[PDB]
């Protein structure tokens, strides 16, 4: 079924493989040649999920956890039921996730927009990267990565964060934080700024951009306006992301301590490092 | 390479936009600021106008009084040296009142006493700017959805330092004012309560937290994508749907087979934001109220 | 059963009305469903359309209520190329003039956006009262270059966004001495020129024109829009 607007957009064309070979639809889905590869690795990384499930034996969902190889595995290759399945879980979710961009990337082109939302997405793919193979690689181990379980990979996050004292102390973690706390400030405020103008007070007609330009500018001082405020939610969202990775790809890796050792460089200064009372003195 | 519409390539400007007028009472407005050509790169050039009416000026004023409180606490700290202070900064902690004065307002001004005069001061503070909010958008004849949205953040703040305290029955559980101190109480909130990562509500907020940051991506890059359409234009595609306003929507139908409208994505856009504070608030008013371990309350259930 | 349990049930229950309710919103425009000759689809979801809601247009321009009865309100020059559907719609002329595909345009109004004030939103800064560049590459009287890497014409005018002080479309004055409208999103300001990679300097002269030389109405924008970003796909032979 079509959207009332949809069909005069169905036209041939935009693929980057394939040609016209899979250049249609199933319902509202476009294939595509990246719809068919996307399909391929979730299908099999579905499988050896379920694999993985009658090893463990259990059907509980909250209970299957698919767990990477023994850190004494090195880089090497495992065992399925020892790290194996984790190892080629980690290959088709790489693959289905970069499947599903270049797909996106065909779709821009079918519809004649901008790229903009296959390179946002690809910072989230540069995230998970991050923490299966980015960081393992450096440290030297595959079983420095996540489990693929519902609350194991909670326990992972706790095991690796206590490794390093309070994570909170990681300054690259501060930014991060700030950029996801500032990103659902900007998004509940333009959401609400939005619909406060389409639909205003009862016995009123629609407002203009210009209240809502008026209603920021009488609020703090400043209006970023209808553009920037787009712009905005997408470098606070990437910022956030590209942050993540920063913090973790250089824990464990170039430091190895706990992290509030890091500002006690602050605090050791010869220069005051030394006088009496106060915290650190 | 293609335009990507990220910062701009040629500014204009002309005279300063006053603003509509509505029901807005103009004597408490200022002038206005200077252009920022640096601003204008990215969005508006214009600073101000900004609006300076009665609760702006009790909010600002009380919102000082708690800044100066704190600070003033920070330099007794310091023995009144520049050297430490600057040195310690971040260390320096307004802390509350110890368990033993319960929820009395009789603690001595060094043993806690500050903390709550800070404490009123921030109170008065934020309720008057959420004042400001609803009447800004009234006086504009607006719908009343930013001080809705603004109520569930308060509501966060307000179990943190206030509600869940005086359930507890003491002061000495609210948060101190303090770059690291208010990190370790975080820290510290989680291992008393048996793992704040196996409260649900905590679970939830984190995501709608994560779906936040999703949705914003996905939002801001569907319309920069959309912009070679006018498609930054929300208001009027709402009024008279154009090809921005489907090409976007279509986008997302091939994607992964649903879409949104022009107006529909900003409610799924501010319930997403508002539900963080919002679960949140509800997890942490729980803790140590009804439960006091939530591993273990965990496992007794799924 | 205790309190917390409580509450998390009934968050979910809470969750699951909320859902039902934003995906009903964003129902008001495209329903229902139809099939590729036009009939309403059969199978049309376990969501209801939403019962109609209505906006009130600033400055007397009327009222909105969604969902109503849709048409597109302009011919669909494309043929159905199989008996299952599923597969794309063929042009049956040529896709940049008859606008469709990614050249596709939306019968809006044939109205100019107005601002708060009721007056024109978009203007040519030779009629708008004080404004002018403020920084970055002054583009006027810069020549326009194409993919084909010829000339196309010359900046004559900037046209901008009163209300939020922004440049939307560059005025381009062709060989024949008319003009065009091109969207600043899909041009570059270079030092020496400005690069359209959209089009070839040949298809500048097919820019749909707009009825008044100081104004830009709803539906001229479409079809402007469209047509530059349908080159993409249907100038490519010349890039
Ligand atoms: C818990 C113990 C520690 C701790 C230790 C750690 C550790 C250890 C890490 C973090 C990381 C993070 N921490 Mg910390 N942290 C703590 C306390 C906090 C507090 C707080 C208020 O106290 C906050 C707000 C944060 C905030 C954050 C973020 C900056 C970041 C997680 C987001 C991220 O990277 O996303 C990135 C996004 C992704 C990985 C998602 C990728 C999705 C992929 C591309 C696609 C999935 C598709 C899906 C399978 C398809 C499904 C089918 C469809 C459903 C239909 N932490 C405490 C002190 N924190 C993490 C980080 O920075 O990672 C880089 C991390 O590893
Ligand atoms: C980002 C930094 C850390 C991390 C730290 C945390 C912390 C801390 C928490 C979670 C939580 C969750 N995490 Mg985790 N998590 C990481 C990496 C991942 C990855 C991944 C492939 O990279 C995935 C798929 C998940 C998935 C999940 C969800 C089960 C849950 C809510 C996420 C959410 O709504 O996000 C926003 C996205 C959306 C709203 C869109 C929908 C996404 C859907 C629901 C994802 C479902 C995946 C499905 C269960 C698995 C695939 C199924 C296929 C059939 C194979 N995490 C890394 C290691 N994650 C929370 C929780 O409650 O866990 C129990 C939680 O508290
Ligand atoms: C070791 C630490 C513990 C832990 C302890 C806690 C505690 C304790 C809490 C959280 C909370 C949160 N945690 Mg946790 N957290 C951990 C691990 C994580 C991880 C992770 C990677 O594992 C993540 C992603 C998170 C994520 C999150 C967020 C979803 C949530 C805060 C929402 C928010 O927006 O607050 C930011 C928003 C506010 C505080 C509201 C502020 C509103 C007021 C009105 C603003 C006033 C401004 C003032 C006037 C100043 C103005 C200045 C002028 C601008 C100049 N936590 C571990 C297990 N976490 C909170 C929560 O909701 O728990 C359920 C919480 O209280
Ligand atoms: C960079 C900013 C944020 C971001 C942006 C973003 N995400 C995006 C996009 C963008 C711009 C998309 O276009 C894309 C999309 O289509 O959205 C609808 C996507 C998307 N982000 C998603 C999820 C997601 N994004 C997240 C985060 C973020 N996304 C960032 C914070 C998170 C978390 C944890 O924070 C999650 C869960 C999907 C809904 C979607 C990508 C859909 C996709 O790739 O589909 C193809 C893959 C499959 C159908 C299944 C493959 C299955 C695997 C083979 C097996 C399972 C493996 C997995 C590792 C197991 C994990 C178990 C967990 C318990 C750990
Ligand atoms: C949906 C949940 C999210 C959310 C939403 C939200 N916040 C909101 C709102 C909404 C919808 C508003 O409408 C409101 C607002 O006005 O936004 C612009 C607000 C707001 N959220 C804010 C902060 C904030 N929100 C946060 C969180 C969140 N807010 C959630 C993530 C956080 C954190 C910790 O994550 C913070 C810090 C403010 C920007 C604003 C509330 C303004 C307020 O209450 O002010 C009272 C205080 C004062 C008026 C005075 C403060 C004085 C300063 C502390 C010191 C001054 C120092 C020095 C003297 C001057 C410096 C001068 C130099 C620059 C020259
Ligand atoms: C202004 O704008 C805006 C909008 O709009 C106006 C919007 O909307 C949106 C979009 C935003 C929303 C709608 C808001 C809600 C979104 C969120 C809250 C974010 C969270 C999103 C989710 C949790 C949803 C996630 C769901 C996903 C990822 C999709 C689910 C995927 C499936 C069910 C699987 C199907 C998809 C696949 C695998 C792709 C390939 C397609 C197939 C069907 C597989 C291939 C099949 C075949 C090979 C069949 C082949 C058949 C053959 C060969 C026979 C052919 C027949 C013959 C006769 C020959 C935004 C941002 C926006 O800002
Ligand atoms: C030169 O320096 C000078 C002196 C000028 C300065 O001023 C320096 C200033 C600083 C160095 C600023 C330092 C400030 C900070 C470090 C701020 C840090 C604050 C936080 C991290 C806040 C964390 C959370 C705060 C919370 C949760 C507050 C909750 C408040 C309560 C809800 C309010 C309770 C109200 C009470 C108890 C009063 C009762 C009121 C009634 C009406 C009964
Ligand atoms: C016991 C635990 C429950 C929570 C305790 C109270 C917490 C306070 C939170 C308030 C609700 C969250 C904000 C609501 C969603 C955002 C606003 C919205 O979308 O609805 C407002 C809308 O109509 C417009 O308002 P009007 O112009 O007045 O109609
Ligand atoms: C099929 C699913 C059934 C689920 C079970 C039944 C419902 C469960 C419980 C609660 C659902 C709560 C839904 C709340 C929807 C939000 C209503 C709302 O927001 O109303 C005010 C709104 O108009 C303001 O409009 P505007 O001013 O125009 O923005
Ligand atoms: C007198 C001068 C004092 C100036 C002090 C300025 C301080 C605030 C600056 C940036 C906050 C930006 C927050 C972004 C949230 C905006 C939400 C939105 O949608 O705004 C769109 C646009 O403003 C209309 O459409
Ligand atoms: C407004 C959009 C709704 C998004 C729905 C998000 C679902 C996340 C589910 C996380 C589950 C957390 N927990 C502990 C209850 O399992
Ligand atoms: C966690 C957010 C995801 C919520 C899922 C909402 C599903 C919407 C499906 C609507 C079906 C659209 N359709 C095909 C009838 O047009
Ligand atoms: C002999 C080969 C043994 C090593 C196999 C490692 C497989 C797991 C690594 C994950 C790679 C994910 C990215 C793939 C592009
Ligand atoms: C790690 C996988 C990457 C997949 C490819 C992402 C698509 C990128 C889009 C290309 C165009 C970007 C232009 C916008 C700035
Ligand atoms: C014609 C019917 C097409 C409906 C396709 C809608 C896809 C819905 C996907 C829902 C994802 C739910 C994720 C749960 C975690
Ligand atoms: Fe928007």
């Amino acid at each position: 079924a079509l959207l009332s607007f949809e069909r005069k957009y169905r036209v041939p064309g935009g693929t980057l493989v394939g040609g016209n070979l899979f250049d249609f639809w199933v319902g509202p889905f476009y294939v595509g040649f990246f719809g068919v590869a996307t399909f391929f690795f979730a299908a099999l990384g579905i499988i050896l999920i379920a694999w993985s499930a009658v090893l463990q034996g259990t059907w509980n969902p909250q209970l299957i956890s698919v767990y990477p190889p023994a850190l004494e595995y090195g880089l090497g290759g495992a065992p399925l039921a020892k790290g194996g399945l984790w190892q080629i879980i980690t290959i088709c979710a790489t693959g289905a996730f970069v499947s599903w961009a270049l797909r996106e990337v065909e779709i821009c082109r079918k519809l004649g927009i901008g790229y903009h939302i296959p390179f946002a997405f690809a910072f989230a793919i540069l995230a998970y990267l991050t923490l299966v193979l980015f960081r393992p690689v450096m440290m030297g181990a595959w079983g420095y990565a996540f489990p693929y379980g519902i609350w194991t990979h909670l326990d992972w996050v706790s095991n690796t964060g206590y490794t390093y004292g309070n994570f909170h102390y990681n300054p690259a973690h501060m930014i991060a934080i700030t950029f996801f706390f500032t990103n659902a400030l900007a998004l509940a405020l333009h959401g609400a700024l939005v619909l406060s103008a389409a639909n205003p007070e009862k016995g009123k007609e629609m407002r203009t951009p210009d209240h809502e330009d008026t209603f920021f500018r009488d609020l703090v001082g400043y209006s970023i306006g209808t553009l920037g405020i787009h712009r905005l939610g997408l470098l606070l969202s990437l910022s956030a992301v590209f942050f993540s990775a920063l913090c973790m790809i250089i824990t464990g890796t170039i430091w190895f301590d706990q992290w509030v050792d890091w500002w006690q460089w602050w605090v050791k200064l010869p220069w005051w490092a030394n006088i009496p009372g106060g915290i650190n003195g | 390479a293609e335009y990507q519409n990220i910062f701009t390539q040629v500014q204009v400007r002309g005279p300063a936009d006053l603003g509509m007028t509505e029901d807005v009472n103009l004597a408490n407005r200022s002038g206005v600021g200077p252009f920022s050509t640096l601003l204008g790169w990215f969005g508006n050039a214009q600073l101000g106008p900004i609006y300076l009416g009665s609760l702006g000026v009790l909010s600002l004023f009380s919102g000082l009084m708690w800044f100066f409180t704190i600070g003033i606490w920070f330099w007794y700290q310091a023995g009144w040296n520049p050297a430490v202070f600057l040195r310690d900064l971040f260390f320096f902690s307004l802390e509350p009142p110890a368990p033993e004065y319960g929820l009395s307002f009789a603690a001595p001004l060094k043993e806690g006493g500050l903390w709550l005069i800070a404490s009123f001061f921030m109170f008065v503070a934020v309720w008057s700017w959420w004042g400001r909010t609803y009447l800004r958008a009234q006086a504009l004849g607006m719908g009343k959805h930013t001080a809705w949205a603004f109520l569930s953040a308060i509501w966060l703040w307000m179990v943190l330092g206030f509600i869940r305290p005086i359930l507890m029955g003491s002061w000495s559980e609210a948060v101190p004012y303090g770059i690291f101190s208010h990190l370790d109480w975080t820290n510290n909130f989680s291992l008393v309560h048996g793992n704040l990562h196996y409260n649900p509500f905590h679970g939830l907020s984190i995501a709608f937290l994560y779906g936040s940051a999703l949705l914003f991506a996905m939002h801001g890059a569907t319309i920069l994508a959309v912009s070679r359409f006018g498609g930054e234009r929300e208001l009027e595609q709402i009024a008279d749907r154009g090809t921005a306003a489907e090409r976007a929507a279509l986008f997302w139908r091939w994607t992964m087979g649903f879409n949104a409208t022009m107006e529909g994505i900003h409610r799924w856009a501010i319930w997403m934001a508002v539900l963080v504070t919002l679960t949140g608030g509800i997890g942490i008013l729980l803790s140590g109220t009804v439960v006091d371990n939530w591993y273990v309350w965990g496992q007794n259930h799924g | 059963f205790d309190l917390a349990s409580l509450a998390i049930y009934s968050f979910w229950i809470f969750l699951a009305g909320l859902i039902y309710y934003l995906q009903t919103e964003n129902m008001r425009e495209g329903y229902p469903l139809e099939n590729e000759d036009g009939t309403p689809a059969a199978n049309q979801g376990p969501f209801p359309l939403p019962k109609p809601k209505t906006f009130i247009l600033p400055h007397g321009r009327g009222t909105l209520t969604v969902p109503g009865p849709e048409s597109e309100d302009r011919p669909i020059a494309l043929a159905r190329t199989a008996v299952s559907e599923g597969f794309p719609h063929a042009p049956t002329g040529d896709p940049m003039k008859d606008g469709v595909g990614p050249a596709s345009w939306v019968a809006r109004r044939d109205l100019p956006e107005l601002d708060g004030h009721g007056h024109n939103k978009i203007k040519p800064m030779k009629a708008a009262a004080g404004f002018h560049v403020s920084a970055g590459k002054n583009p006027i009287g810069l020549p326009v270059r194409g993919c084909d890497l010829e000339i196309a014409g010359k900046v004559v005018d900037i046209w901008v966004d009163i209300p939020e002080q922004m440049a939307r479309f560059l005025e381009v004055e062709l060989k024949d001495g008319s003009t065009r409208l091109l969207p600043m999103q899909m041009v570059k300001v270079q030092s020496n020129r400005v690069h359209v990679n959209a089009l070839s300097s040949d298809l500048f002269a097919g820019i749909p024109t707009i009825k008044s030389p100081t104004e830009v109405t709803l539906l001229e924008e479409d079809k402007i829009c469209g047509y530059v970003a349908g080159g993409l796909m249907y100038a490519a032979p010349k890039r």
